[PDB]
Formats: structure tokens, C-alpha cells, sequence
DNA sequence: GAACCTTCGAGGAAG
DNA sequence: CTTCCTCGAAGGTTC
């Protein structure tokens, strides 16, 4: 799952999240198996 | 009615509100959304309001948000995915997002869907994001500073325009059922005339007389005590104020219509080049009473009937 | 006090006093808070003394800012966050805001709620209901979207001489000072029709009746202490008058143009145009003209000079 | 997609198609790289799209970007060295780019090469960087006010020009037929005319009717619907719009003809005087209703009889 | 000392001595505060002087500042934070402070008090912060740069004149007592005419005039030195500098008097248009050898018997 | 390279090579640099390709920039530091460049020093930094355009004039031998005529038809494929352009001819003002179709016969 | 060196020198610093040289620096805490310091202190520095810009005047043995007539006739080189360039002589209209050939006789 | 009616 | 975001 992991926060980064708030923020996600697409969408989808 | 639900209970705008019934139902008699629609206006003729009446009619839910609260494509991107299929997202002062974001949102009105490239170039892969049908609602009052790439994802354009007499009288006729006050008919109308087409300015002018009618009078705004209301507050039966009149007279009674100066107007009557400029000239323009000239302001015609003075070309 | 603090003692600005006593008993009847008002117009005619005098006639606490002080968005937040029911809040020289804050004053004026954003999380504030009272010497400077929410404007006018001649005889009493009923008027009639240089005035005679008088202002002792100050019966100055002479003595009136007229009296030009050509052209004295400005018939009768047409 | 693929398929600009087509065919005749091009005339005639039309007739990958999207140096130095032996680069809005970015087109299009300032304050040095084979593609709205230098490097000038009605008529029934809607070719004409010339006009026009035939009429695009439609729209017989009908009505109502200056008719109608100016008057000028004055805009005899209002 | 530090030694200025003295009195017997004191006109009148006999006078600490030196308003407030009862606080070229630094003074001159924000984050309060009894004093020669409302705030205000020859003279002999020098009654009455009326002109002219008596002479100023020594510097009688006669000399030979244009006559003698307008043309108005007209400058009747020509 | 490397290869403008002939090889002699040089007159005359001769006969390295490109002192000071002892500056549109810019060259060009404060806060101190021998090589459109105390320090004026058909024909038969082409000499001479009287425009001019020819012809140009060569391009039959075709149709057709100013011309064609004052205006004076008069611009009835109208 | 280093040296100004010494001496026994001085006049009269020479002559080290170099308050500052007593410091064009940090000299020139803020930002307070005894040098072409309380503290005014033809002849002498040339009398009176009388031309021209001679002669000039050279050069035997011919010719062949109107004139000889009444018309007046008339300008019998044309 | 001179007003760019 | 200033217009006089 470290695509996912490191897809996330690289996508998230580029998104503008600061690259500390970003780790924190994907890192908080509790399901590991979450695909990038599941990732980055529930990461987001928490932040807001 | 003071707050509508559907076409059937707003006020007015009655071309705006006629188009976009039939868009509405042709967008209905298919499975899509509405086209993104931009309106445009000068400010406080009911723009956010009708945003939510559309969403209604629609059928759908309303996300509103404001240019100015967006920094960061996180945040249009974080908001886009709480909407649901054909959620309406309403954007105000939608020309000043930052132009990082712009970029941004072309890709999701025309694909629905963003691609965000990630690597060194020499390496890279993206990720693809869905989004669900969604319409983007736009107001701005500068169309101008819109770049000509956004405009042109824009499909609806909706143009809001000042109220008119019968309509901005129904406003204060309603208006005056939320208080416990009786108005005339023939009253409401004399108050609409000087509202200078804007329901705010409507509704602040009936404030005032329902305090005079309630201490000088029975608590009931006739005829007799409308006129006396409207007294006491310097508003002429044109809406000009107390120092508009000042101004029209002064350039009429000491230059002869001009040109006269600002540095020069503003002198006479004691007050600061930005007041005049700023808070009387504007609207003693869109009335036509006078015109600006690279010699200086000069009064027009309509100003020498209307004040009451002879004049000659 | 110098300042009044009631009704009952303000005198003059009866178009605005008799509007604010409606407006402050129909608020009152309702059990409701007053709608937010602007007060604006020249300097020293009773702006600030009128924002204390609403704040005492409405039986509540005033709180008190100014606009150069709020140099954030979280200043204006935390005062916001200080007030009570019923509480008004008063801003001097609001015109100084930045826009940034002014963006944040709409919402509190017209939603009563703040959103702040503060781990960053938004917190939404509900705020009671408050009468915000603005002051200024320039309200064309505030936003269009500002002036838009203001319910009551009170325009401040100048002040008549048997206005200005009551005033005058009441800081006499505070400074205990007896000064007689007519010496009160030759004071009036040069105060320019602002109470706050009517005031300057009286302190300046004072002093003088105190060096070199029984510490009594009379109808002789007044005349002695206006020509020491050397200010005309009309309240023009020296420099006044010498405008006025050289331009008729030497341009047989006008039109002259401002530089000219500035090199000959050796004066700087923002002086003449910003501190002592104003009054002179609101009173009549002199006209502005394409070609420069022109002595009127006003001024050869004032200063005792032939008209010549 | 809607726009053209090939110079087969883009319909009209045969000047400027015709003469494309000759230095391209030339260029690989010669086994070299196209010459640097400029395109510049009004917006939406279709400038973006002869460049994807290049680049496939070339058989080069496109890359695109634009002025106000570069903002420093390292920017333009990072995409100007990811590009393929052969690649074509494409910048919208070239006109619009800070000055400091310029400097770097300037050797890369004389020599293709540029010059970079390293170090601050006490250090100050220079490192020279050769650029590959490339051919770059400007796009401009303002010909007139481009950088003269910058101007003077291009080698093609490309003037689009607005389509003729033949042309129209021809794009009206392209899109038609892709949403599959039944219009004839007298209802397309009375579009065609009233599209100002511009063929993205045309498209936002028939979508438009499209929802208004499938209510108010049988789904059929008649002349007698097409007329219908085309005045609930606010659209003049002559293409004027809501805001210029605005403009020349209140010109003879309020100021009987003029003369009138900017600022003063930009404050009576609510538009910022910069918009009046740049985006509404260029129409109403070449189509010879407003005629600038020394003194102000003036109504001549054409928008007078247009408007219905008799002359002086 | 060369500035005078009591009324004693303050030569010239009745107007404003006078009334001084009157207000200075009055304030010491109800013990309080001088009211708030504005100086302004012409340069080196005695401006500055002024303030510093004021406080002397007073018997007072004198806090002393200036305009360019306040850039922020936390520079002012902590100026003001260190007043102690009956201070007396000097900001010269008061019209130099940015216009959002004036507008805390507004409620500290009139109220003694200014709003302050404290504390932190949202539990920042304003407070009050209270000064004790104090004068502010300033001087400036640009007083229409001033706001209005702070100009009104000023309870006493100065305007300074120009000196008469027998003042100038008396101050060219005290300045003479400052040095080791000894002047005739007759040759210190020569410099004073030329001193255009400025004090710091009289003393100019003394300390070149010295020069050269102690270089070219026994040490000692005498009407023979005195004529050679002014001789050499070129001042008229009436103080005309060389290029001031070159003006007049111009206009009545080569213009019959005038009228004439500044731009004409600038070119004539080499000079150029703002120098004549800003150095030159002043003094020769305000004397009264110069008139403008609508027409151009014309020589007056006693530029004519001053240069030695007929007044045809 | 097409571009001119040594006297040798430089055509024309002989009063300017005559000179610097004399003054490169008398500063040869002499162990020191040329002096600054300024180079004015129309653009595309060949100036810039001028300072590359000068560095390749001094045998010293050029470096390049404008005058817009230096926006402040720090900026030029970085560039004047980065010159080796005899290195030659260019700056392009030297009249352009921002005055607080101007004022810093007046030192280095007389001494070769310049005063900079350097370093911030407690540490901000004055420098003399000493400047390397250098050679400023200025280029501007008239020298009336600059400043006198700028203008006084360059030694050395070269005023550059329009080519005649003689040499213009000689460079397009030379740039035509680079490339593998062969031109006859009635085409050589028929695309001079038509070049404008400009080198860069006949080579450009020259790269299209060599394009034409290749596709449209036998790979050989003669007056037959001129002829049609340049019809298919906008030149007209002597070298009337588009925008020049716009000029005498708008001139003609609204304002009658003239008399119309400049300005409203500009803004009626939608072009700057120094486009047409520095491009179009010199060559349609100099060759008699526009004629300046107090009243403004007038057409000429060769301007209104090549159009075709009737000349009233 | 170029730059005479005393007044030994320093040929002409007569006026200035002879004041200077006087001035100087007199400090000398005094043991004290000199007064201010300021230096003003036209272009390249020798006021930077003059510096050098008064700090020479003083025998003290000199500080120097220019008004662009100070562009706020805080360099100002660090600058005076270096002065050292009996320094010198120069301020060259010092017209250019804004008003926000020339009011800071107010003080330090009068009473030699300077009121600054210092603290944390937080908490700060007021302080003098006090200044060592010191002498401030400026040099401006236009003292016009300076406000009056600056001008007024100069206690030293030497207005630099044109040099003679027998003064403005040894320079160019002089400037010959430094390049080791030898020149005939009667050629440097004829490169002196030239000259413009001022100094910079002088040696502008005698450098472009040295590299002549030396490149197609002897390396000598004699009155025979001279007229090759200047012909070449194109300067007339009064100076004048072929502009100023191109004007006086105009005005007697298309106008006899005038009057005529300067817009009049402008159009035919194609220059801009401030162009001619800035650049080529001050020296035409001053020599005679222009008189300025209330009708317009006419051209007097010497530019008649000059010209060659036949005067009535 | 061409040519000079003085004066005011609204832009616009360099702080 | 603001002050400074310069560009353009026009009224008035004279030959
Ligand atoms: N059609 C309308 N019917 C009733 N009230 C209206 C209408 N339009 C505007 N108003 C009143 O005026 C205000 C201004 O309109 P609004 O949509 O809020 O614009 P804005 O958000 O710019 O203030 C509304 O809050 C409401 O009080
Ligand atoms: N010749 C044409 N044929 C077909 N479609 C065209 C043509 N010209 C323009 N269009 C259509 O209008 C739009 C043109 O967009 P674009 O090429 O970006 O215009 P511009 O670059 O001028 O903004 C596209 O939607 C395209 O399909
Ligand atoms: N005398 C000449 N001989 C040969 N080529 C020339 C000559 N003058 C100019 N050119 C060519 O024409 C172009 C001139 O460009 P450039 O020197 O940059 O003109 P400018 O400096 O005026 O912009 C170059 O391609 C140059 O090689
Ligand atoms: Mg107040
Ligand atoms: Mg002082
Ligand atoms: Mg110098």
C-alpha cells in the first residue's frame, strides 16, 4: 500500500496542503488498503 | 413572498426569471444538468436569492461559497466532492479567485473530472478523480477582469436589472406586513418612487417613517402622514437628498451650468473631493441631471426643468 | 463639562437632534436597539459629542474605539466578541479601517455572526443584538457596502449666531468668567460659525482680561483683546485681509491667477488654496472664474473701496 | 470533438490556410523545423485550434501553456527544457507576460539559447544554455501592442479573419448534426447572420434554441421558431446584444446623439468604463454605429434608422 | 550663545512676542499647561528659536523630535508614554508625519488619552492609556500640508514676519559681539539693507565679510573694508545678486520693459525656466521691481531709476 | 551565420564605417578601448549587428541587453560588475530606460566607478567600486530622445540611413548564395524594391519565396515566381503593407483625406502610436504618400490614386 | 591627469577662485572647518572638479557619494556616523535625494545633531547624535529643485559661468600634452571657437582630430588636419550641426527670414516641436542667429551672411 | 487668423 | 495605494 500511502500525500501536496499537514491528514486515514483514488478522496472529504 | 420559494413568488427581474424557466424545464426533460450560468448586475438587486430559487426548482441542493474564502485548489477541490449529483455550487465575486485556482477549475466544468500530475517529468504518473454532475452558479459585478478562457465555459448569462415601480411597490406593500404597520396603497407608491430602485433602500426609508407615524402620528401611514415623513428626512419627490439639491442649484446659480471644477464644486459647498465624487455624483449621472467634461461637470437640460430654472443653449 | 451630555443641553442642529429624538423613543416603545448610525460632515460641529449624548438619552454603556487602533482582523474580532445585549459600540475616524476589516464589519452589521478560522478549524460566533456609531470627516472614503447598511445618516450643518451666542455665555459660567450678553456677540460673530473656535476665542480673551483687565470681559475689554488678536469684525485675519487688498489695489480685482496671487503676498501655494481661500469663497468674497478668481462687490464694500464695475 | 483535426476539415481562413499549407509541406521537403508563428486576430475564431491542426499536420506533439501562467523565469526554463527534438510549443496570450520573461524568449527564438543570472547581491554571475530544435507558436489578440522587438522575430504571420456566412451556415449544420437536432437551411442562414461573425457565438446560440424548440415548438429548428427564440433571447436581427441595444439607446434618449465621453456613459449604464471600452465598442465601431470624437462618442445616422429613431 | 534664549535677547517679532508673553503670564498664574502652539512662515524667520525661549520661559524640560523621524504610530506612542506632568514636547517639520500618524493625535490633545490594543489573540482588549498634563509645540513652513482637523486643534497660532532694517541691524551687531570682531555703526547698517530681511542672511553675509577683513585687511570691518568685501561678493545696495541685475538689465534693453514671457527671458541670460521662477523672480516681485500681468513681466518705474534709465 | 561578421562583409553605410575604421584602428595602436559609441536612426537598419563587428575587429567579448529589461540600480550594477577589462555593453533602446537607472551610468562611463550602499541594517555602509576599462554601445531612434547629460558623455555619433536598391539587391544576393538557391538578378532586384528599403525585411521576405518556390516551382526564382511569390503574401507591388493599405482606406474613406491627428488615427486602427510614428509614418513620408502639415496628416493623390479613390 | 588637481591647475572661473581662496585661507588660521558650499550651473562647466580641487586644497581626506545612492533615511544615517572631524563630505547630483531624507540635513547641517529612533520596536525612544564638526559639498545643474530651508544653509554660492575663447584655448593645450600630441596655436583656437566654450566639447573634439592624425597624417595637427578632421566630423566653423543648418536655412528659403510660427517650422524641417525649442534653439539665441519676436522668431543678419544668402 | 502667454482641469505613473 | 506633475484645452490679446 505504499503507492496509495505516497500517492496520497504526493497528490496532496500538489494540491497545495503543506507537505507536514499533508502527511498528518493521509496518515490519519485508518483503513491501510485504501486505494489513492480512496485516499485522496477521503482525505479531502475529512479535511473539509 | 418576502423570501421565495419558486419563479411563481419572486418579485420582479421578470426577464431574467422568464429565461431561465425554460432552460430549467428543457434541462429536466433530460437526465443533465443545467448549463453553468453567470449573472451579472450592479450589487444588492437579489442575486444570492435567486441562486437558491434555482436550486429549488432544479430539485437539487445549494453549496454556497464566495471567491474570496477560496485559496487553495484543496479547498474547491475538498468542496466539489461533498456536492451530489446535480448540487448546485454557488461562487460570489467570482473574479476575485486567485489564478492558481482558475486553472483548476476549467478541467472539472468542462470534464468533470482533474488530473493531477505528480514526479519529475523525467518520471511522472497522475491521478485521475471523478466528479459528479454538478452546475456552477456565478455572480460578478466587473465582467471585464474575467478572463476570456473562463468565460467561455460559461453557457447561460443572466443580466439583473434595477426594480420598477409596480414591482418595488409590492416589495414595501409586504414589506410593511412583516411589521404590524397599515399602509396605504397610494403611500407605498410615493415611498417607492424616491426607493431609487433598490429594495434595500426601500426598505430603510419605510423604518423611518413607521418611527415618525408611530410618535407623530396614529400608527398608521396615510397620505397626510407620508407626506410629512418624507418632510422631516430631506428627500426630494426624485430621491435627491438635501445637499443633492444644494449641488444642482449651485452649479445653476453661480457658474451657469459649467464646466465647473470639483476642486471648485466641492469648496462652495464645504465638503471633500471623494464625498462628491463618490456618494452624490453617481447618481445624479445615471439620472441624466449632469455629465462629466474634460473641462469640468456641467448640468444638463433636465436638470434646468427639474430644478425649476430657465434655460438656453 | 465643556461636552453636553443630554438633549436638553446640546443646543443647534435642530434638522439632526429633532430626528435622532424620534428615532431614540420609537427604538425605546419597541424595546429595541437603535439602527446603526453615521454621523459625518466639517470638523468641530459636535460629531463626537453627539455619539456620548445617544449612548446617555439610550441608558447604556458605551464602548469606545477608533479606527486607527484596529490594525488587524483579529482586533475587531476580539472586541466584538466583548459586547453585551443592548450594547453600542462606537468607532471614531472609521475611514481608516483596512479593507480587509471592513469586509469582516458587513456581516456583524447585517448577519450579526463572525466566521473564524482558528488544528485550523472554523468556529461560527453568534453575536447579540449591538448599534455600531461611526463618525467621520469623509464618508465618501468608506465602501459602497458599507454606506449601504447605515439606517439613520446625520449630516452636521453650521450653527446661526444666536446659537453660537448661547454657547458662548454657557463656557463662560464653567470657566467663571461674567461676560456680558453683547460682548458674548462681538465673539460670535468671528467664531466662523464653529463652536470649537468659539471656544479658542473666549480662552484667549481671557487671558488678556486677566493680565490686563479687572478679570471681567466687557463691552471695552473685548474690543482691546479682538484687535490685539488683530481679527476683523467679519473673523478674517491678517493674511485674510491682505489678500483681499492685493487684489484689488493691484489687479483692480482679477482675474489673477493663484500662483501670482501667492508670490505676491509671499505665501505658499497649499496655503492659500487649502488654509485661506475656503472661507473666503463660502462667505462670497471671492468667486473661482475659468480665467482665476475675481474680487465680488462683497469684498470692495467690506474693505472701503470704490466699485468699479 | 467539435473543432477540426486537419487542414481537410477546418472550414474557411483559406488565405491563411492556403499559405500554412505551403510552408509546412516546404519544411519537410527540407527534413527541418517550422519556422517560428504568430497568429493574432479576434477571439474564438479558432487560433488554439489551427495550432492542434499544425502540430498533427507536422505529426509533433503539442504542448500548451500561457503568458499570465508563466510568472518567473524557472518557469518557462523548466518547460522550455522538457521539449523533444521537434516539439511545438504553444503560449496564449504572449503579449501579457512580464517583461523579466521576455528577455529569455528573446535568444531563444534569435539563437535558441538563453542566458541565466545566478547568485544575489555580492555574486553575480551568468550561465549560457543551448535550446534544442523547436518551433514556437504565438497567439495574440492585439497585434498593435505587442513588444516590437518580439514582433520583429517571428518569421509567419498568420491574420485569421472573421468567417463569411457560407462559412457559418456550414458550421451551424456541423453541430447540428452532432446533437443530432433537425434544423433546415433557411433557419441555419437567420443564425449564421446573427452570430456576429464568430464562430463559438454560433455554438452558444444553438444550444440555447435547442431547449427552446424542445418546449415552445415540435423540436423542429423553423425559420418562424428559429425568430422566436432568437428575440427571447435579446439577440438583434443585427447580432447587438442586451448590452449594446443598452448603449445606443441610451445615447439618443438621454443625450440626444452625444457627443458623450466615456466616463460619463460608462457611469449611467452600470459596466466599468474599461469594459465599455475594450470588450463592447470594438463591434459597434467597425460596424460603423459609434464614431469616437474628440468630445465623446457620437450616434451616427445608421444606429438612428437601426434603433427606429428618427434623425435630426 | 548665537541663539537667543529669553525675551530679553528675542529681537523683533512684537506681534507674536507680545501676545506670547500675555498667554505665558496668564498660563503661570492659574498654574497649568501653556495651551498648544503652532509656529509657521518664511524661512529662518526665528521659527525654531522660538520654541526654545518658549520653554525657558516656562521653566520647563524641553522633549524634542521631528516629522521624519515619526514613521509608525509606535514610534508616537511611545514618545508620548514618557511625558511627565508639564512636559513640553517639540515635533519640528510636524507636516512630514504620514496622515495615519496625525489622526492619533486628535484624541491626545483634546482628551489627553489615546486607544490602545493589548493582549493576545482573542482575548486582545482595547484600553485607554491616560497622559498627564502637557504642550505640544510645533513648527512647520508648509502648514497647508496639515490636516484640518489638526490645525484646529492648536490653541495659539504664530505667524512670523519679515525684520526692519533697524532690527537687522541691531542683530548684525550682536552677532559681531559673538566673534571677536568690531564694526562701525555705518558698515553694520550697510549689511542689514542687504539682508533681504532674514536673520540668517545678516549673519551669512557678517562671517564673509569677516573672511576677507582678517585676509585682506588689518582684521578689523570698517566702511572701507566693508565696500571692498561686498564689492567682491557682488550685492546691490538693495541686495540684487549678479544674475538678479543681469534679469533687470535684459528686460529694460532688449524688451523696452516688457511684457515678456519667462520662457523667453529664461533663455536670454542661460538660465532655465524653474530657477528664475523659483530662486530669482520671488525677491524681485515682492520688492516690487517686477510686475506680472496677463501679458508677460513688465520692469516697474523703480527698476528704471534704480539701473540708471529713463522712464520713457 | 548570415549575420556580418568584419568590415570586410559589411555592406553599406559608409559614412559609418569610414569612422569607426579610423577610430577602432587609432584605439588599436593605443593600449585601451574605444570610446562609447552611440548608434541612432530607424529600426532594422542593422545597428545591433554593428556592435558585433566592433567586439570581433577590437577582438573582446559583447554582451547584450535593453534598456527595459534593467529595472533598478541593483540590477545594472550586477551586469557592470560581470565586465572583463575591454568588453563591449550593448543596450537596446537606451532612451527607454527608467531615469533612477540613467543617473547611476553617469559616473561609470567618465570614471569607471560607481557609490552603492551595501549591506542592511547595522551593517549598511557606502562602497567605491571600481570599474574594468568597458565600451557602452547605445542604440536609440533619435538623439533627441535622450537626455543632455546622458547624450554629453557618449564620444562618438552614428547616424544610420536607409539602404538604396544597389546594396539592397547585393544583400539579397549574398543571403541568397548562404542558402543552395539561385536568384536571377531581375527577381534580386525586384524583391530589393519591394523590401521597404530594410534589410530584415528582404530577408524574411526572401526565406517565404524560397519556400514558394520550392513547392510551387522548379526550385529556381525568377520574376514570373516573385511576382507570384510575392502576390501571395500581403506586399503590395512597393511594399505597401496591410497596415499601411489600413492607414490610406480609413484616412481616405471617414476622414475625406484628412487633415487628422496621430492619435485618433491610432486609435481608429487599433495600433500604437509608436508603431505608427516609428514604423509606418517614416516610410510613407519618405516616400510621399503622407505629408505633414500643421493641421496633421494629409494623403497625397499618389496615396489616393494607388487606392483608386477620386482625388477631389 | 584630465582633472587639474589645484588651483594652479584649474584655468578659468576667475569669480569662483578668487572667492574660494579667500575663503579657504581664512578657515586655515582659524583652525576651523569650511563653511557649506554648494556648486551650481550648466552642463560640464567643471563643478565635479572643483570638489577635488576644495578638498585638495584643505589637505584632508574626502568622502564621497551621489543623491541616487541615498534612497532612504537609514543610508543617510550610517553615512554621517563614519564623518570623522574635519572630514569632507560630497553629495554629487545632490537634487535627486527625495524630500523625506533631504529634511533630515535640516538639522545636521545647522546644529550638527540628528534626532533618530531606537529601540526593540516594541520599546523605543528618541536620541541625539551628535555630529563632529564637518563640511557638506553639493553640486546640482538645477538648484531650482532644492526647497528653500535647504539652499539657504549653504553658506557658500559659486555659480559656475562659460568659459572664453583665450581661457577655453589653454585647455585644449593643456589636454594635448597629456595625450603627447603636438598642436599648432592657430588649430587650438580653431578647435576653441568650436567648443561651445565649454570644456567636456573641447576635449571631445580633440580626441576624434588626435586619432586622425595619427591614423592619416604624421601624428601632428596643424591647420591643415584640423579642417579634414572637422569636415569629416561635420561641426561648421561656428559650431553648429547640420540640424541647426537644416533650421536657419529653412526659415530664409520657404519663410524669408520670418516671422514663423515654431509649430510652422517644426513641420518642414520634420523635428518635434519641444525638440527644437529645448535641444537646437537655446544656442541659436544666444549666439545671434535667432531673435524671438511677439510675432515669432526671425533670423538676424549674422545667420543671413553665415548661410551665404543675400540679407535685405 | 496666426502666434504668445496665462490659467485651469483631469490623467497617470513613481513613488 | 497616493502624491506629484504634465499633458491638453481655451480664453484673451495683438498684429
Ligand atoms: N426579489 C426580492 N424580494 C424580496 N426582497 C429582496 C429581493 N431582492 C432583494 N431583496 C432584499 O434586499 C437584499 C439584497 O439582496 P441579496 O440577494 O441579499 O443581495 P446581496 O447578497 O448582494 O445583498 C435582500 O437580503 C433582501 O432583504
Ligand atoms: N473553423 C472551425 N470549425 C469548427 N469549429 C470551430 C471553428 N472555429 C472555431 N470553432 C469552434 O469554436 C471554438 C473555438 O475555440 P478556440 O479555437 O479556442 O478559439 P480561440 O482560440 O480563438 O479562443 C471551439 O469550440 C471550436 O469547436
Ligand atoms: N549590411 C548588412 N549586410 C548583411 N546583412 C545585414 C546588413 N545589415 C543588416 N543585416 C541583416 O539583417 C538583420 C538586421 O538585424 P539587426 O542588426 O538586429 O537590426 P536592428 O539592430 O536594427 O534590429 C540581420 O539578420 C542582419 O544579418
Ligand atoms: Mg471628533
Ligand atoms: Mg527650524
Ligand atoms: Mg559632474
Amino acid at each position: 500500500s505504499e503507492d496509495a500511502e505516497q500517492e496520497a500525500v504526493a497528490a496532496l501536496v500538489a494540491l497545495g496542503y503543506k507537505p507536514q499537514e499533508a502527511s498528518r491528514m493521509v496518515s490519519k486515514i485508518a483503513r491501510p488498503d485504501a486505494s489513492s483514488e480512496t485516499l485522496i478522496r477521503d482525505a479531502l472529504r475529512a479535511a473539509l | 413572498t418576502l423570501r421565495p420559494q419558486y419563479f411563481k413568488e419572486y418579485i420582479g427581474q421578470d426577464k431574467v426569471k422568464d429565461q431561465l424557466k425554460i432552460f430549467i424545464e428543457a434541462a429536466k426533460l433530460r437526465d443533465e444538468a443545467l448549463d453553468h450560468t453567470l449573472l451579472f448586475g450592479p450589487p444588492g438587486l437579489g442575486k444570492t436569492t435567486m441562486a437558491f430559487v434555482i436550486a429549488n426548482e432544479m430539485g437539487v441542493n445549494l453549496k454556497q461559497t464566495s471567491g474570496p474564502a477560496i485559496e487553495k485548489a484543496g479547498d474547491l477541490v475538498a468542496i466539489l466532492n461533498d456536492l451530489e449529483p446535480g448540487d448546485i455550487l454557488f461562487i460570489d465575486e467570482i473574479h476575485r479567485m486567485p489564478m492558481a485556482v482558475e486553472e483548476v477549475l476549467y478541467s472539472a466544468m468542462e470534464d468533470y473530472y482533474i488530473d493531477i500530475m505528480i514526479g519529475a517529468g523525467e518520471t511522472s504518473r497522475s491521478v485521475h478523480l471523478d466528479l459528479p454532475p454538478f452546475t456552477l452558479v456565478g455572480a460578478t459585478t466587473r465582467a471585464g477582469m474575467l478572463s476570456n478562457p473562463l468565460r467561455a465555459r460559461f453557457g447561460i448569462n443572466g443580466h439583473m436589472e434595477y426594480y420598477e415601480l409596480p414591482d418595488l411597490t409590492e416589495i414595501v406593500e409586504r414589506t410593511s406586513e412583516i411589521f404590524e404597520m397599515t399602509i396605504t396603497p397610494e403611500a407605498a407608491l410615493e415611498l417607492a418612487r424616491r426607493s431609487r430602485g433598490t429594495p434595500r433602500i426601500a426598505n430603510r426609508l419605510l423604518k423611518r417613517v413607521r418611527d415618525y407615524a408611530q410618535i407623530m402620528g396614529d400608527g398608521v401611514i396615510d397620505d397626510k402622514i407620508a407626506d410629512q415623513a418624507l418632510t422631516m428626512l430631506d428627500v426630494d419627490h426624485e430621491g435627491l437628498d438635501y445637499v443633492d439639491q444644494k449641488i444642482l442649484r449651485t452649479m445653476i446659480e453661480m457658474y451657469g451650468g459649467g464646466p465647473v471644477g470639483l476642486g471648485t464644486l466641492s469648496v462652495n459647498i464645504a465638503e471633500e473631493r471623494e464625498t462628491v465624487e463618490d456618494m452624490y455624483e453617481p447618481y445624479l449621472i445615471q439620472k441624466g441631471f449632469i455629465m462629466r467634461t474634460r473641462t469640468g461637470r456641467v448640468a444638463t437640460a433636465k436638470a434646468y426643468e427639474h430644478m425649476g430654472y430657465d434655460y438656453t443653449r
